[PDB]
């Protein structure tokens, strides 16, 4: 699951989530440890 | 209000610390103490008639480029208050005036 | 137009600050009217504008308990403060701007940005809080 925020928000245009800054958790390095990482996805690959 | 200390003659460039994320239209004032506050160029090159044909700004092109003012052939009543007021794309309304730059010889 | 502003200096806190500005020379009905108050010990802090429409927009740092009504009958420009502290102690600065736009990508998707340059500025009024 993805905690997606809108990468504007109150930037420009009426907030429009064109893009979503999300940020998820993931196994780098060793399967147990975890890190936060986080990118870039567009509103149409993301299904809230 | 900041610190910059300068000299008679050398040329002198001065920037401010808000960076831009975006096409930015930034635009100087000077606020000598007392006197009412006098734009110098706004647009990031485009003085209004009056001020003194010396500043230059630098020109929006190839993102990237610091918002750096130049106030070459300074003169010895510069002690006043610079201030680059960001205009970008991004970040938004710019309500603040940002960080001021005391000009000393 | 060199505006001349008209303020008291002396304001009880907590309580109504008036502070009236003139015009001076031409009308005001295509101009953007903005308002500076700067206090020592820092740089100027914009509060807001008021133009076209009579939709002033305010700072989001003064809480907008501040209003801006602009005159046309004595062309004058007054501050209503209510509810002041008494750190308010601040050199208050009449001064106008006109709205450029600046384009960087297609205008017919939205792709610009209003961006005001105060054009002409007043002496300004000193005014505190005692
Ligand atoms: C698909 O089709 C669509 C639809 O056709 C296309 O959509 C268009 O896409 C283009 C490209 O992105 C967009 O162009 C942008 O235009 C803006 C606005 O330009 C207009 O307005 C300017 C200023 O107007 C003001 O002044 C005039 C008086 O001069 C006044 O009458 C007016 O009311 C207003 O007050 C005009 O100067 C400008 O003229 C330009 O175009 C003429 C042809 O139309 C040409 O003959 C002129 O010689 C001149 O070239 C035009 O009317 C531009 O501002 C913007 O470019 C600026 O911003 C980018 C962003 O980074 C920057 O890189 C550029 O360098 C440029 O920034 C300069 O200008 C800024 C504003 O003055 C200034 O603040 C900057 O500091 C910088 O100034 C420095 O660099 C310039 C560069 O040479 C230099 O001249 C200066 O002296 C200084 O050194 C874009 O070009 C269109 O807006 C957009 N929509 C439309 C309807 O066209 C789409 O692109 C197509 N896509 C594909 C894939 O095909
Ligand atoms: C997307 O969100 C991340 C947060 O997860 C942003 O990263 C932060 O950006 C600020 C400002 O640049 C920094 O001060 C933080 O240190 C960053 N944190 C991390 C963990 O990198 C990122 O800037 C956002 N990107 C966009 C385009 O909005
Ligand atoms: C990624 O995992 C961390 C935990 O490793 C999550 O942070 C925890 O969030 C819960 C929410 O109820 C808290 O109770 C914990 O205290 C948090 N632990 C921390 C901060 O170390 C985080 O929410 C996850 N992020 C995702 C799934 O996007």
């Amino acid at each position: 699951t993805l905690q997606c925020t809108n990468v504007t928000n109150n930037i420009t245009d009426d907030m429009r989530g064109e893009l979503k800054n999300c940020s998820f958790n993931m196994t780098t390095e060793l399967r147990d440890k975890k890190q936060k990482v986080y990118s870039l996805f567009y509103r149409l690959d993301v299904v809230q | 209000v900041r610190p910059l200390s300068v000299a008679l003659g050398e040329t002198a460039r001065i920037s401010c610390g808000r960076q831009a994320l975006g096409s930015r239209a930034v635009q100087w004032y000077q606020h000598r103490p007392g006197q009412a506050p006098i734009l110098l160029i706004y647009n990031n090159q485009d003085r209004p008639s009056g001020i003194p044909e010396r500043f230059s700004g630098t020109p929006d092109i190839n993102f990237g480029t610091r918002a750096t003012l130049t106030i070459s052939g300074v003169e010895a009543g510069d002690e006043a208050d610079y201030y680059c007021h960001m205009w970008d794309s991004r970040s938004g309304f710019s309500w603040s005036f940002g960080g001021a730059t005391r000009l000393t010889v | 137009v060199q505006l001349q502003e008209s303020g008291p200096g002396l304001v009880k806190p907590s309580e109504t600050l008036s502070v009236t500005c003139s015009v001076s020379g031409d009308s005001m009905n295509n101009y953007y009217w903005t308002w500076i108050r700067q206090s020592p010990g820092k740089g100027l802090e914009w509060i807001g504008y008021i133009s076209d429409r009579e939709s002033a927009t305010y700072n989001p740092s003064l809480n907008s308990r501040v209003v801006i009504s602009r005159d046309t009958s004595k062309n004058q420009l007054s501050l209503k403060l209510n509810s002041v502290t008494p750190a308010d102690t601040a050199v208050y600065y009449c001064a106008t701007a006109r709205r450029g736009q600046r384009i960087y990508g297609v205008v017919s998707f939205g792709e610009f940005f209003y961006y005001y340059s105060m054009d002409v500025w007043g002496k300004g009024t000193t005014v505190t809080v005692s």
